[PDB]
């Protein structure tokens, strides 16, 4: 109201509105959390169908983007793809500079130095993404880190991104997070996403579930969900 | 007035013609034809017209020929019709101050200038050919 | 904004970097018969910085001073822009640079920045002196582009009543030492109450080069110097 | 509506209405249906014509061996990622000396369409892709839009009044797996016939047809190999 | 439905610009062109001699090659302009081909010039409209006139600059399918035309085909009016 | 109302910056030269005459380009080194390329050439 | 005023610019406190933490950042800018290291950090990095040393230092603090800034909430405090 | 809508759009589609005697047996043409044969629509294109927007509603050449608002036996006569 | 019950156009061999009542000269003032 079209500009407050009116954009988008346990990192994305046109297994958010670490994008899914691609890059830079694998930290950052500078000019527009990154190493445990619309990359234990952020958050951190191998967390990730919008505003939605740890020796890969169907013969055991 | 002139006790034959100065600050409850039908605007008279009315004004003094009315012509090439007579009666005014016969060249931009205020025509442009 | 003139008068954007120039720290430069007096007025805001920092009076060559009243951040380019240039004309003619060669080439780089359209103006006044064949010299620049001669000035707050002092105090000739007496008078004039060996900060050009002044020699010269 | 000009600008709701705009010029063209069974896959579309004199604009035009896409909205950039499309596959024809899976061409289209989706200085482009492939894994029926947000299906049905397509596709999507070619065509074809206003019929000249299967090259059909296609029907339900 | 700029069209499918920068050659100085069948002839209007200078600088019809001459009316600098590049390019057509130049290929390259330069990004029209006279192929003579828009556009008689209208209603006049003492008086009848035609402001050059341009001198074109006045004295 | 740059006409058709540059010219020092054969002379007005300068230029208006040229000059000041700068530089590339010095008038149309590609161009 | 809208970085009349001072409270939308101390052959950094989570991790909400091995400093502000302002201090710290063989004094980095914040304030259509920088060092033949870096580019550099939210209230105790001539002998240093944040804030809290880096002239290295003497420290100071 | 880059709410070109109604105000032209050849015929609307009526360019030459016609602007079609003239003759140089007339039409819409400023404007011209290929005589209708199409007798620019409909009133599909020529000036002739004579129009006919010299120059006085 | 239909219209292209003209013909003294597609052609937007004027105009010059039955040429004269030298003043030539 005011100033706020371009990204250069400032207000007579202070802040940056294209960084808010693109942080809030991905609050209307799909609910996506994320949380780690002692040896893994388990991902968890709220799908919805549109009504009945889908293929369930299209347009997956659960990307993979190096042999360790894959995202949990929620928010424009184009964007997310340019910048799952891009960091793809930089882990093929790293792998093709240093013959290791790329510690999340040294990742995390050169991404937000990238959302960063796509925040800066007044050229181009702030993205509108806001994505997970997981982890694990033999020598480093498991790392789940989070990046922002505008650039802020810090670490958690839990996450959530999308309508229920508080609504997710509020039964999330009363679980016993550490004394937990992430067998257990996989089901407790189904009854957190269960939780949520059964009904309400949508008709349907679909979940799906990534997987990274030790019990992957280190692999990142969707569950076979299917495989020991924890979702459903429990989802309808936490109506009651 | 409207009543009375085109629309009720209507023309017949009544030839009340309404003439003007400008186009737009009118009700438009008569632009709309029936009321009034036809329009009509006015230039500055031309070169042509120029020289006529020059030889019709510049016929009240005794010219002094030498005077290049065609200079007169081209610099006021903007003479709506004020500035030809205003300008030929005080070049004469200013002649016959000293009681001359004709009329040197020096009165007639005297008179035209003093009728001719606010004339700046140079560039723009005034910087072409 | 830059590219276009006004309907009658000059450069607003020019003329706004003038205020802003206008509106800065003061300063006061005389040139003498055999040397020529730079002092600035360097007041911090607070007890606690360090006066040995940040320097106003700063070296171009070993005998060409410059001062100037406006913004340090901006003065520090223009002045690692005047030492790279002052290099190198003494890498193409093996010889220190006169200043008039030095002040017209800041003064192309300065108005190379008033070219359109995207960048701004310094907001800053230089005032260059030195020592260049015997006869010292005086060259005060501006924003615009343009540059003077003077015998002596002043830029900053008050330039106006310093001046007026400046025409009734000084004349055209003295010696080094009466050229700072009469600086610090004139700077006295205009600066706070509290003037002590760190709230000026003078250096001066003899014929044997530049030489920047310590705090001792300021300090027991401004000991009740009048 | 004053910030509701460029592809820079996000909305104070967040939706960029270049966007929508797209999407909205998306919709004025013309209806076609894409739809496959387990081992054919078929997209129909329809023609349209300036005149009558004239002949009709055509919309199936072929890209490769096993690559046929369907279009609708604007024809420069059509031909422009038809000849993007069809450069990308002889490229990895020459490298590779292998057919491209569909997969990755399109996600090759994703990320070449998202660029002028983000920079300012070209539009987002008004096309209607419906994609028909081969890879191992057997017919693949996929479709994008101008947001670059490109879509697997098993039916598809984009252009004009596609909605009633929709509701059509809705029942017999379960039927549509089972069936050959023939049935399946004029599946499709029981999809375009409700494509249209019901005081006029499709004809032989306002649609085409194009099959590709898993040992059939993809190829385009008009008015020759269709005076078969459409024998085989009924009245519609007056 | 806005202003700015040469991009945009009308709301009613026109460009403004173009007819804008035409007003600048509507309000200019004037310049006729004939064409005899032998020997060709122009020449301009308005010396205007401001009495204490220099004029052979001030030229406005000067040439490209020995066949062609030029005319313009307008601004004077873009005429500077595209003289300029128009002998560089027609040095540039001797350069390959080794015929002398013909008019229609200098009139085209004139033409697309200005109209590339008008399609770009925020270049000024050329506010010119020159006319380009010369007789190559067989000594065949020929005259194009060219447009801000940049129509090159062949004529066999012209008139540009203030007030054309009347002065080519003047041509419309005279111009009989039915040697050049007709053309010389028919030059003269023309200049005698002019918008003032004060009998020493009339600058004119003719070419013969076969010879290079000549300036004339302002008595042989006082005698041409005195025979000018004997023949409408002759009328009566 | 069709102010914003220097491109593209104004409707009637006329310039913005061409009149404003002129009018940007009356307000400066006065120059003028006369009528003479075997010499030409140049006055100048001296601009900021105040008693505190140096004068120790020799020249302020006046600038002895090639040997047998000089030039006045008069408006903006500091564009006018741009401009000396490069007249200087032309004349003396012209004396390289034929040792000979510059016959004036392709150095005007030089420097007219300089002036008009920053008439035309934007912005 | 404006009037001119400030949207871009010009020149407003009489006489400033709003960009910058626009910028020079990013720091204030950070919500957070620094302090610096320079007394003797010690140097001193003291900020706090704002953590609400206990799912959020504490090891990688640490401001401090070890620029090389003997210069440290924290940030405040926006994060983003810090971070990248950080990355481009180490990158440049490392030219340094490369082209001219030793170890940058503090006083070259920081000049050169204003350079890179000017060059972004002097040409336009680029966000002018909102952010404040505080360095720390020890210099041979100078001792310590304490700077200041500023959003626009102006750097100087003192005694007891301070940048965020509440700091003129901290400037504030440091001019009634240093102003008495006593000795700061390192535990005087540590006291004076815990205590000089606990009258500022005013809060009195457990160890887990302040970062304190310090750098000494016995080990030059850059060096972050433990959970236990931070505490040693705070019952120290608990008369 | 101010700028070529920029859709919408609804579906409108402007950009585009303006272009197409810039087409209306130029003159007209006709061409048919006939299986013994394609005729085509324009008007020039001559101004003026001094006007030389050969120097007005409608129908120019592209190849020996390609013809066309122009519309509108007049450079943005000298543009078309010069390109068009030569890269049929790059097809020459590759091919040995003649690039067919749908070639020549994808070649000039590959970048008859292709306007760019950055990374110009879009052109002002519609065109008619007649040639003979293999498949005999063809008879091809551009636009501005490239979208190009096939039509057995197009009309262009001022009047084509009308032309379009008594063209439609009189054509079919077995109709001969000449029938077809004095069918086209009817409409013209109606079309138009001068005496029809002989420096008014000028006809364009291609035959397969008749590939060269498509043009009928003054024996169209004795077609004119015929009606 | 008060208002129930909602009809609108607008100018009409041609058609409705050329049926005008030929009202206003039939209306006054006129040429039979004229047509109106062509001056249908020349009408880009207007009234009836503007067209009704186009044949005032006709009128107007059947005035000056002694017509009976009004030509397409007098109606040519009547088109150049109403669309070129009425089409708001004159402001159009010069430019091919
Ligand atoms: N559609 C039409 N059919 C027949 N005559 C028409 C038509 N439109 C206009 N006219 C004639 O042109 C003149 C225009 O008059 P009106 O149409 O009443 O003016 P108007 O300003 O449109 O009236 P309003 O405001 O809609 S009540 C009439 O005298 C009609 O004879």
């Amino acid at each position: 109201t005011g100033y706020d079209l371009s990204a250069s500009t400032f207000s007579p407050d202070g802040r940056v509105f294209q960084v808010e009116y693109a942080m809030k954009a991905v609050e209307n988008s799909s609910t996506a959390i994320g949380i780690r346990c002692k040896d893994g990192v388990v991902f968890g994305v709220e799908k919805l169908v549109l009504s009945k046109l889908y293929e369930e297994g299209s347009n997956k958010r659960l990307f993979n983007v190096d042999r360790h670490v894959g995202m949990a994008v929620a928010g424009l899914l184009a964007d997310a793809r340019s910048l799952a691609d891009i960091a793809r890059e930089e882990a093929s830079n790293f792998r093709s500079n240093f013959g290791y694998n790329i510690p999340l930290k040294h990742l995390a950052d050169r991404v937000a130095m990238y959302v960063h500078a796509y925040t800066l000019y007044s050229a181009v527009r702030p993205f509108g993404c806001s994505f997970m990154l997981g982890s694990y190493s033999v020598n480093d445990g498991a790392q789940l880190y989070m990046i922002d619309p505008s650039g802020v990359s810090y670490g958690y234990w839990g996450c959530a991104i999308g309508k229920a952020r508080q609504a997710a958050k509020t039964e999330i951190e009363k679980l016993q997070m550490k004394e937990m191998t992430c067998r257990d967390i996989v089901k407790e990730v189904a009854k957190i996403i269960y939780i949520v919008h059964d009904e309400v505003k949508d008709k349907a939605f679909e979940l799906e579930l990534s997987w990274v740890g030790e019990l992957t020796n280190g692999r990142h890969e969707i569950v076979p969900k299917d495989i020991r169907e924890e979702a459903e013969k429990y989802a309808k055991e936490s109506l009651k | 007035l409207l009543n009375q002139l085109d629309g009720f006790d209507s023309r017949g034959d009544v030839k009340v013609i309404m003439a003007t100065n400008r186009i737009e600050t009118l009700d438009p409850a008569l632009i709309r034809p029936g009321r009034i039908d036809r329009k009509i605007e006015f230039p500055l008279p031309d070169e042509k017209t120029k020289k006529r009315i020059f030889q019709i004004h510049t016929s009240r003094m005794t010219l002094a020929d030498d005077v290049t009315l065609d200079d007169l012509i081209m610099a006021k090439d903007d003479l709506s019709g004020a500035d030809i007579k205003a300008i030929c009666t005080e070049a004469g005014l200013m002649a016959l101050r000293e009681r001359r016969m004709k009329v040197t060249n020096e009165d007639f931009k005297k008179s035209k200038e003093n009728v001719l205020y606010k004339k700046q025509e140079g560039t723009p442009e005034g910087l072409y050919l | 904004s830059l590219t276009t003139f006004s309907p009658s008068g000059k450069l607003v954007q020019i003329e706004y970097a003038l205020a802003a120039v206008a509106g800065g720290a003061p300063s006061v430069g005389i040139k003498a018969a055999n040397g020529v007096v730079l002092a600035t007025e360097k007041k911090q805001k607070s007890i606690l910085y360090d006066e040995r920092s940040v320097h106003k009076v700063e070296p171009i060559t070993k005998h060409i001073g410059l001062v100037y009243s406006g913004m340090g951040p901006d003065y520090r380019v223009l002045v690692h822009r005047a030492r790279k240039l002052a290099q190198q004309y003494y890498l193409v003619y093996q010889e220190p640079i006169p200043t008039a060669q030095l002040v017209q080439r800041v003064a192309s780089v300065m108005q190379e920045y008033t070219q359109s359209g995207g960048v701004r103006p310094f907001g800053v006044s230089l005032l260059i002196c030195g020592w260049n064949e015997g006869r010292p010299y005086l060259f005060q620049s501006d924003p615009s582009g343009a540059y003077f001669a003077w015998k002596a000035t002043a830029m900053g707050k008050n330039y106006v009543n310093g001046k007026t002092f400046l025409e009734k105090r000084y004349n055209e000739d003295l010696e080094l030492e009466d050229a700072i007496h009469t600086a610090i008078l004139t700077l006295k004039e205009s600066f706070e109450g509290q003037m002590t060996e760190d709230n000026i900060e003078v250096g001066i050009c003899n014929e044997a080069g530049f030489r920047r002044l310590t705090p001792t020699e300021v300090k027991d010269y401004l000991a009740a110097i009048a | 509506n004053q910030y509701d000009n460029d592809v820079t600008v996000w909305s104070p709701q967040g939706r960029i209405h270049q966007i929508e705009y797209a999407m909205e010029a998306v919709k004025q063209g013309s209806a076609t249906v894409g739809l496959k069974s387990k081992t054919h896959a078929v997209l129909v579309a329809l023609k349209r014509a300036q005149s009558e004199l004239a002949a009709h604009q055509k919309k199936i035009l072929h890209v490769d061996n096993h690559i046929g896409i369907s279009i609708a909205g604007l024809t420069a950039d059509a031909r422009l990622l038809c000849n993007f499309m069809r450069q990308e596959c002889l490229d990895s024809r020459f490298v590779f000396d292998r057919p491209l899976p569909v997969s990755r061409l399109v996600s090759l289209i994703g990320s070449k369409t998202q660029i002028p989706t983000q920079r300012y200085g070209r539009r987002p482009y008004g096309v209607g892709l419906l994609i028909a492939g081969y890879d191992d894994m057997g017919p693949h029926i996929f479709q994008t839009c101008p947001s670059a947000n490109y879509f697997d299906c098993r039916a598809m049905s984009i252009g004009a009044r596609s909605q009633s397509a929709r509701t059509y596709l809705e029942r017999h999507m379960s039927e549509f797996m089972e069936c050959n070619l023939n049935e399946l065509v004029k599946h499709g074809l029981r999809a375009l016939r409700e494509t249209l206003p019901a005081e006029q019929d499709l004809t032989t000249k306002n649609v085409s047809i194009g099959i590709v299967g898993k040992d059939l090259e993809f190829t385009i059909y008009d008015d020759d190999d269709v005076s078969p296609f459409l024998e085989g029907l009924e009245e519609r339900p007056q | 439905s806005y202003d700015r700029a040469i991009t945009v069209f009308s709301p009613d499918g026109h460009l403004f610009q173009v007819e804008y920068a035409q007003e600048a050659v509507k309000k200019g100085s004037t310049a006729v062109g004939v064409r005899g069948r032998d020997i060709v002839v122009l020449g301009v209007e308005k010396k205007s001699v401001a009495k204490l200078q220099d004029e052979r600088t001030v030229r406005k019809i000067c040439a490209l090659d020995d066949n062609v001459c030029m005319a313009f009316a307008g601004l004077t600098a873009d005429a500077r302009i595209v003289i300029n590049r128009a002998r560089v390019e027609c040095q540039s057509h001797r350069l390959t081909v080794e015929d002398p130049v013909t008019v229609e290929y200098i009139t085209r390259y004139i033409a697309s010039l200005k109209q590339r330069y008008t399609q770009s990004n925020g270049r000024r029209p050329f506010g010119i409209s020159a006319l380009i006279v010369g007789f190559d192929f067989d000594g065949t003579p020929r005259l194009y006139q060219t447009d801000p828009s940049g129509t090159y556009h062949a004529w066999k008689a012209n008139a540009i600059g203030r007030g054309a209208k009347s002065v080519r209603e003047f041509l419309e006049k005279n111009y009989t399918d039915e040697t050049d003492d007709l053309t010389i008086k028919l030059v003269i009848k023309a200049l005698l035309e002019v918008v003032q035609s004060g009998g020493k402001n009339i600058e004119l050059a003719v070419m013969r085909r076969d010879q290079s341009l000549k300036i004339l001198n302002p008595e042989e074109i006082e005698k041409y009016v005195a025979e000018i006045e004997k023949e409408k004295e002759e009328n009566e | 109302r069709y102010d914003s740059r220097t491109t593209i006409f104004s409707p009637e058709g006329r310039l913005y910056q061409v009149e404003y540059a002129m009018e940007a010219i009356g307000h400066a020092g006065t120059c003028l030269g006369i009528l003479a054969n075997d010499g030409v002379l140049l006055a100048a007005e001296r601009r900021n005459i105040h008693k505190l300068l140096d004068e120790v230029f020799f020249s302020e208006k006046i600038y002895k380009l090639n040997e047998d040229m000089a030039c006045s000059v008069a408006g903006i000041t500091s564009d006018a080194n741009v401009l000396t700068n490069e007249l200087r530089l032309i004349a003396q590339r012209y004396l390289l390329q034929y040792q000979e010095p510059i016959p004036c008038e392709q150095l005007v149309t030089a420097l007219c050439d300089i002036k008009q590609a920053y008439t035309q161009f934007g912005g | 005023s404006a009037g001119f809208d400030r949207h871009i970085t010009i020149f407003s009349p009489e006489g400033r610019l709003y960009q910058v001072e626009y910028a020079f409270k990013a720091i204030n939308q950070g919500g957070l406190t620094s302090v610096a101390v320079r007394g003797k052959d010690c140097a001193v950094i003291v900020t706090q933490k704002k953590v609400p989570d206990k799912l959020l991790d504490s090891s990688t909400v640490t401001h401090l950042f070890k620029i090389t091995e003997n210069i440290g400093c924290v940030m405040t502000g926006m994060t983003a800018d810090s971070r990248s302002q950080v990355q481009r201090a180490r990158y440049e710290a490392a030219n340094w290291k490369y082209k001219y063989g030793y170890e940058i004094p503090v006083d070259m980095l920081c000049k050169r950090i204003a350079d890179i914040s000017q060059v972004y304030t002097q040409n336009a259509e680029m966000r002018p990095l909102g952010c404040c920088m505080i360095l720390i060092g020890i210099d041979e033949e100078q001792g310590p040393q304490v700077y200041k870096c500023d959003p626009a580019g102006y750097y100087c550099g003192f005694k007891a230092t301070a940048a965020g939210v509440k700091q003129t209230e901290s400037t504030s105790f440091l001019e009634k603090k240093v102003k008495k001539k006593f000795d700061w002998t390192f535990e005087q240093t540590v006291e004076t800034a815990i205590t000089c944040l606990s009258t500022v804030l005013s809060i009195d809290f457990k160890p887990s909430e302040i970062e304190v880096g310090v750098v000494t002239v016995e080990n030059p290295k850059f060096r972050i405090l433990t959970e236990a003497e931070i505490d040693a420290h705070l019952v120290a100071l608990a008369e | 809508d101010r700028g070529v880059n920029t859709f919408s709410p609804e579906g409108r070109l402007f950009q585009v759009e303006y272009a197409i109604e810039a087409i209306k105000l130029g003159s007209t032209a006709i061409g048919i589609q006939t299986s013994e050849g394609v005729c085509l015929a324009v008007e020039k609307r001559i101004t003026s005697p001094l006007m030389e009526p050969s120097s007005i360019e409608k129908i120019v030459e592209i190849d020996a047996h390609i013809g066309c016609a122009m519309s509108g602007l007049i450079a943005d079609a000298k543009t078309l043409i010069d390109k068009a003239r030569v890269e049929t003759q790059n097809h020459w140089f590759t091919y040995n044969e003649t690039m067919t007339v749908e070639s020549v039409t994808q070649a000039v819409s590959n970048l008859a629509l292709q306007f760019g400023e950055e990374d110009s404007r879009p052109f002002g011209v519609a065109l008619l294109f007649g040639g003979v290929d293999e498949k005999g005589p063809q008879l091809f209708h551009m636009d501005p927007s490239g979208t190009f199409v096939q039509c057995d007798a197009r009309a262009i620019g001022s009047a084509s509603e009308g032309a379009q409909s008594s063209l439609q009133e009189v054509y079919h599909k077995s109709m001969t050449l000449k029938e077809a020529i004095k069918s086209s000036l009817i409409i013209l002739k109606q079309v138009m608002e001068e005496k029809l004579n002989a420096t008014n129009i000028e006809l364009a006919t291609v035959q397969p036996g008749q590939n060269f010299h498509m043009f009928t120059k003054e024996e169209l006085e004795e077609v004119i006569k015929d009606i | 019950g008060r208002l129930d239909r909602k009809i609108e219209f607008s100018l009409p292209d041609l058609e409705g156009r050329t049926h005008i003209f030929k009202i206003h013909a039939r209306s006054m003294s006129v040429e039979r061999d004229i047509r109106f597609e062509l001056l249908a052609r020349l009408c880009p937007n207007s009234t009836g009542a503007e067209i009704r004027s186009v044949c005032t105009e006709a009128g107007m010059f059947a005035i000056r000269a002694r017509r009976k039955i009004a030509t397409e040429k007098d109606f040519l004269e009547a088109v150049n003032k109403v669309i070129k030298s009425y089409a708001k003043f004159s402001a159009t030539p010069r430019y091919m």
